DNA sequence: CAGGATGTATATATCTGACACGTGCCTGGAGACTAGGGAGTAATCCCCTTGGCGGTTAAAACGCGGGGGACAGCGCGTACGTGCGTTTAAGCGGTGCTAGAGCTGTCTACGACCAATTGAGCGGCCTCGGCACCGGGATTCTCCA
DNA sequence: TGGAGAATCCCGGTGCCGAGGCCGCTCAATTGGTCGTAGACAGCTCTAGCACCGCTTAAACGCACGTACGCGCTGTCCCCCGCGTTTTAACCGCCAAGGGGATTACTCCCTAGTCTCCAGGCACGTGTCAGATATATACATCCTG
């Protein structure tokens, strides 16, 4: 079975940000799990988040919040900083 | 076609993360652009935790990103440790720290 | 099974105290480490043939282990 | 024949293990503590090798952390020596 | 706005092993309170057992899994063991 | 028209807790055991903690529960004290605790 | 507002601590606990200020103190 | 006139504020304190009396454990009197 | 021991505001029932987990001097408890004020979803290259002196 | 300092198996309609949060003082570290069985979905009562004495 895995993106911004530098597969699957974690912490803080306010949907917002409750401080400010710039980019063109 | 990704400038695959936040059954409903920030927000931290390690590796003087080097950049970083307090990295070792009473 | 405790010898947990930066260790030390050793285990082991008799298997996977260290909020990666 | 002071291979092993990142204790033993301990919960139970790997990291860890925080009581209480009353301390404060 | 809380049967369930002994409000909210907790953790528990599986359906055995996952030792045994009774219980008559 | 509740003998709501478990979207399904499993369960537990803080408040001769008699009945049982351990009770207070070699 | 943490007087910091099973108290710990109780109100109320910003609310709530405790591990009773 | 020995009147205190679940903090200076606290997040907000309450109760049995977190330190190092190094061992310990 | 205060309990009225109990009604439960989907079950196979075994080495065991750290005892001075007026700011009840949570229509954007469609991604092979390791040299620490 | 004595580093070959690439091929992401839906958006309304003020008192508070605890010191001894020598058990390579867990059909049954009753549970109206609460009243209690 396709086992779907950020394997490809993951090396294709380690390549955008380190040119020279590879990766072992070992780290490689550390990464996949590391995002894989994230992404769940950010998936159960929203959802938790919706039901809070008992709305069925899930929005930008809800995302936005979740990164302020689960990333701590400047790592936090930074993310925002970057989903609103990809989403004012994606609703923009 | 242009992809999702592509249009919002992201390396990370938007429409996976979509399909992922369908499949996860969290909500009703998904927004359209709640998968464009999730990804965004993935790609900044990765982005973030690769720039540590390939640092921690240059240091080391390697040209290969180890789990040893994940360990590290992990433990150096502050709000990266708060994030990773609990958690524990396979053959990532452990922070160099010797205590002061205990030297000679 | 029996007494296995006792196969963590006293240099394992030398080298255990070394790599956490302890410099002298005293005698009741490595009897101490071996029953707090022995609680952790059947705490995380527990959970694991929880995970395991659920899914109506008999082979404790790797990932009922992932999983049930995940609950004591102790996640580890590599495992995935 | 030449003789170091005591303490200083303490430090030396110090230093050397704390740049490693290999497993400490001996697989087989762990192996087979495992497998007693398991053997309370559900009889003729089958370990996948990753399982047991991921089980001995874990424990590895938590030793590890656990003689830090030791050490970090030891020293409070003006001493150099690890005692049991240190670990049992750090257990207390810990929660466990 | 009806709310809906476990209160008359708590009460309820106090008559049953306390028949003289009352009751105050507060001590009515606190333990809705930790009902409402300890239900919340075991549907949370069974749901993510759930989907380790790729089962869509939170049958009896998700439920009994989750006390045995969150109440400790004795508590989750007799759990299991009046759980099982009422579940028989119900399917028998 | 009998009620599940009494069907299965039990005093807790098992149509209350078989809508809940609907609203809440845990699963697309649940089975129809699953509210009775829940039921018990949670009906266990209020009559263990109700009987201990009955306990409790006899012992500090009043007849009346209070959240200080919840308190000590969580503190003085070792199984809720491990589920609660993370837990502040309002108005708990604390266990009365004096280390020995505080005495004079 | 300025200057609230002093209002945490050394009276009250003693009276914690005699709750606590403290016998004597340092000059120092008073403080140290004004230190320590800021950061722990910092936390707690950034996320509660989080959880009424997102419900597009202007007063804070009690069940937005109640999540924010809980999410912390600091389960409460009493104000559900 | 007559005087206690010094920690008679301390153990009294020991005893009677154990026994007691009012609150230990008056409510006008922690109110003003957390509403200075959050003025830093976001400016015109307003407070919930039971929201004020619950974190004053928070914060007061947060601080009881940190206190008896604290003499549990103190006693380790062979004294009676807490002290700044046991309140940032305990904090140390638990992770914060 | 022992007497003299000293809070600390130890009874005792007492009243009051905090709760068990009516009340009505409507919003949950119970019943009926059906179609489709999930789950149990039955087979089935191959791969992974176990078990054995033998050689053989490096780690664990096993004494064992020796030094260095625990640790009990010991002066000592200071900082913390403890009385003691004093003042001040929290409490508290009442009152005005206002702003914004909550609720209610309403409609328009906005998302599910599916049937083609197609493009990217995942598994199964080639391949070569950073890196581990391993002797010897260089360096560096570290005890002794 | 300085020399031995061992420890750490470091470089050069040398081997090498694991990343990086690549290639069929399949699935999943993109598109394209299409229509419930839901959530923002006004509008409103009442209520709770705020603002304030008088006043009083009891808690904070500054200070003087007495005391007992931290704490460094001072031997002192014992027991943990370092260090050889056995010895043994972990390890490692490998192979044969075996069994068990995914997996694939496959049938059937059970739960949603809905609708029609129907019923019990839930915010105000009663009423009342155990519990706080001063208030004397013993009861330990503890520092002198």
């Amino acid at each position: 079975k396709n086992v779907e895995t950020y394997k490809i993106y993951i090396f294709k911004v380690l390549k955008q940000v380190h040119p020279d530098i590879g990766i072992s597969s070992k780290a490689m699957g550390i990464m996949n799990s590391f995002i894989n974690d994230i992404f769940e912490k950010l998936a159960q803080e929203s959802s938790k988040l919706a039901r809070y306010n008992k709305k069925p949907t899930i929005t930008s917002r809800e995302i936005q919040t979740a990164v302020r409750l689960v990333l701590p401080g400047e790592l936090a400010k930074h993310a925002v900083s970057e989903g609103t710039k990809a989403v004012t980019k994606f609703t923009s063109s | 076609a242009t992809s999702r990704s592509s249009k919002a400038g992201l390396q990370f695959p938007v429409g996976r993360i979509a399909r992922f936040l369908k499949a996860g059954k969290y909500a009703e409903r998904v927004g359209a652009g709640a998968p464009v920030y999730l990804a965004a927000v993935l790609e900044y931290l990765a982005a973030e935790v690769l720039e540590l390690a390939g640092n921690a590796a240059r240091d080391n003087k390697k040209t290969r990103i180890v789990p040893r080097h994940i360990q590290l950049a992990v433990r150096n970083d502050e709000e990266l440790s708060k994030l990773l307090g609990d958690v524990t990295i396979a053959n990532g070792g452990v922070m160099p720290n010797i205590h002061n009473l205990l030297l000679p | 099974l029996r007494d296995n405790i006792q196969g963590i010898t006293k240099p394992a947990i030398r080298r255990l105290a070394r790599r956490g930066g302890v410099k002298r260790i005293s005698g009741l030390i490595y009897e101490e480490t071996r029953g707090v050793l022995k609680i952790f285990l059947e705490n995380v082991i527990r959970d694991a043939v929880t995970y395991t008799e659920h899914a109506r298997r008999k082979t404790v996977t790797a990932m009922d282990v992932v999983y049930a260290l995940k609950r004591q909020g102790r996640t580890l990666y590599g495992f995935g | 024949p030449h003789r170091f002071r005591p303490g200083t291979v303490a430090l030396r092993e110090i230093r050397k293990y704390q740049k490693s990142t290999e497993l400490l204790i001996r697989k087989l033993p762990f192996q087979r503590l495992v497998r007693e301990i398991a053997q309370d919960f559900k009889t003729d139970l089958r370990f996948q090798s990753s399982a047991v790997a991921a089980l001995q990291e874990a424990a590895e860890a938590y030793l590890v952390g656990l003689f830090e925080d030791t050490n970090l009581c030891a020293i409070h209480a003006k001493r150099v020596t690890i005692m049991p009353k240190d670990i049992q301390l750090a257990r207390r404060i810990r929660g466990e």
